[PDB]
């Protein structure tokens, strides 16, 4: 699930006439649309920031992983952070980073959470969820033993615990290999991201059309503005600059308007991101093929570039 | 009586709660603020010329003659339609904001209001209880009630009970050992009862389940003896 | 004084090691808050730690409850 | 099957595919 997008920022006279001072004086007379398309701007990027807030930072302490990594046979090693690396990231995340990669007043502000941040958001997670079931997202963190909260989770799916104390070993080795096997089917899929690499090439392709155009003329007789404003009478270059300021300012119009209905998008898909955090992961929902296919047992939330990853059981 | 001191607690702490808090209504604020700041500057950009050497028509139309006067004032009319129809997609997208949010709202009307919701998080934090609507200028106020645990304390818990050769599971709760003696609680709160056969149940030998201790299991019908 | 963040640079406040839950973000995880006599940087600080007592057999009960009221605008 | 799992509900007239099976009482053989 993708959780937001890029933040970017406009200069309105630096991208219409690269700080000309008659074009400048010329522009100031068309009103206030500069300050609204600032303004929009503005209000996208503070969304942003609130839906990575609203998405990851639910848990209320950074709970650790105990010293002593044994869970009655469960392995959660691909899902732990790794404390080798100096990224400290699980294996399952640094295939993710790696899987997904990639002016004229345009510029893009970097996120408030930095990637090192939302990797520790999730290990608290993982840890309070695996340390003390459901109980850490209703109050304070108990702890139990994870075969007994397994069992639980059995009752809670209608099946009585005694059928989970006679299999364990068998449904430990099943968890093992499903989890073995994630990775694997992460990577050889050919588009497993693609709603990520999406996101990231409508803005990247918004922004270079954005560029792109100032190359056009819109009827003038030139593009570049020291043609026009030199080898021109003024009363000649007012009406000649007339066309570039107006087509420049359509194309900033339509670009800040798709924006703001690709920001409503993000955020649609933000609000279904942390309604699952709170359902998949903090608990374990009854709704039907919500939080994974079959009967819900547990989840396990991952970091993306762009979103989260969750892993139903 | 406990219970119900600490809800009349809490809904006394409510009304000073949002009056000292600044930006407890900020939402309703800010949609009032956004209306309020599109009609303003939708207002004070009659004022622009657009390139027209004035903004006020009968100026335009006095000292102009009309072939001038047409184009002078072609201007000025693609200028406002233009500002018009920014003003009204602006709109339309935060109606759409608007109706999401509203969706939103009668969902929590209905899952939480008019009944009790086993959803995580969505009627507030906490095991949810009930809730109470409340109306607001463009807006609804929910409060919710809500169960948390607290003074918790530490036992040593045991998967299952073997007793004649048999393994005993709990019915509904958990094996806790205060050090010496073993007990049957409920998972939500600490009321300790003998372990006996009407809250448990068996099934097949203690040798299979890793972890099983040994303990007795009382059964009510014996010591009557008649 | 003068310091250097991923975001920029930022004149007129002074950067600390101790860190804060943040009040105004600048970004790249840099907040600034008032001290209370001058304007100071720091690192976002994401809670605090708690390691749980994890074990193979053992278990917390709550023996107590408390009711709470939460608002919803 | 016994009185344990099971609950008794009216008489086995009105139920559509009801069958006839021993139901065992887990008192009469202990009798205590």
């Amino acid at each position: 699930l993708p959780v937001s997008m890029t933040k970017t920022s406009v200069d309105c006279t630096m991208y219409i006439c690269g700080d000309s001072t008659e074009c400048s004086n010329l522009l100031l007379q068309y009103g206030s649309f500069c300050t609204q398309l600032k303004r929009a701007l503005t209000g996208i990027a503070v969304e942003q920031d609130k839906n990575t807030q609203e998405v990851f930072a639910q848990v209320k302490q950074i709970y650790k992983t105990p010293p002593i990594k044994y869970f009655g046979g469960f392995n959660f090693s691909q899902i732990l952070p790794d404390p080798s690396k100096p990224s400290k990231r699980s294996p399952i995340e640094d295939l993710l980073f790696n899987k997904v990669t990639l002016f004229n007043g345009l510029t893009v502000l970097p996120p408030l959470l930095t990637d090192e941040m939302i990797a520790q958001y999730t290990s608290a997670l993982l840890a309070g969820t695996i340390t003390s079931g459901w109980t850490f997202g209703a109050g304070p963190a108990l702890q139990i033993p994870f075969p007994m909260q397994m069992a639980y989770r059995f009752n809670g799916i209608g099946v009585t615990q005694n059928v989970l104390y006679e299999n364990q070993k068998l449904i430990a080795n099943q968890f093992n290999s499903a989890i073995g096997k994630i990775q694997d089917s992460l990577s050889s899929t050919p588009s497993a991201l693609g709603k990520l690499q999406d996101v990231v090439n409508h803005n990247a392709q918004a922004l270079n059309t954005l560029v792109k155009q100032l190359s056009s003329k819109f009827g003038a007789i030139s593009s570049v503005l020291n043609d026009i404003l030199s080898r021109l009478d003024p009363p000649e270059a007012e009406v000649q600059i007339d066309r570039l300021i107006t087509g420049r300012l359509q194309s900033l119009q339509t670009y800040v308007t798709q924006q703001l209905i690709r920001a409503a998008e993000i955020r649609a898909s933000a609000n279904l991101a942390a309604t699952k955090m709170s359902e998949c992961v903090l608990g374990q929902s009854k709704r039907v093929d919500f939080c994974g296919k079959g009967y819900h047992l547990m989840s396990f939330p991952q970091s993306a570039p762009h979103g989260v990853v969750f892993l139903h059981v | 009586k406990l219970i119900a001191n600490q809800f009349n607690s809490a809904i006394g702490k409510i009304q000073d709660s949002l009056s000292s808090t600044p930006s407890a209504l900020g939402k309703l604020q800010d949609v009032v603020n956004h209306n309020a700041q599109a009609l303003n500057t939708l207002v004070k950009q009659l004022s622009s010329k657009f390139g027209a050497i004035s903004s006020v028509l009968n100026d335009i139309l006095s000292r102009l003659d009309p072939p001038e006067a047409e184009v002078q004032i072609d201007r000025l009319i693609t200028g406002r339609l233009q500002s018009l129809q920014t003003y009204v997609t602006q709109q339309l997208i935060r109606a759409a904001e608007i109706r999401a949010s509203a969706n939103l709202a009668a969902t929590k009307m209905s899952e939480c209001v008019l009944g009790q919701s086993k959803r995580v998080d969505f009627c507030g934090k906490g095991y949810h209880l009930m809730s109470f609507p409340q109306s607001a200028p463009h807006g609804v106020v929910f409060l919710h009630v809500t169960y948390v645990p607290a003074q918790e304390k530490n036992f040593t818990t045991a998967p299952a009970i073997c007793h004649d050769g048999k393994a005993h599971f709990p019915r509904e709760g958990v094996f806790v050992s205060n050090g010496t003696h073993w007990f049957v609680t409920q998972r939500n709160f600490y009321e300790p009862q003998i372990i006996t056969t009407d809250n448990t149940f068996v099934s097949g030998n203690c040798d299979v389940v890793i972890g099983i201790v040994n303990n007795t299991v009382y059964d009510p019908l014996q010591p009557e003896l008649d | 004084n003068v310091f250097q963040t991923r975001a920029g640079c930022l004149i007129g406040a002074e950067y600390v090691n101790s860190s804060y839950e943040c009040d105004i973000p600048i970004g790249a995880g840099i907040c600034a808050s008032y001290q209370t006599q001058s304007i100071i940087a720091y690192t976002m600080s994401l809670g605090a730690e708690n390691s749980v007592a994890y074990s193979n057999n053992s278990i917390a009960i709550p023996t107590n409850f408390t009711i709470s009221v939460t608002t919803e605008i």
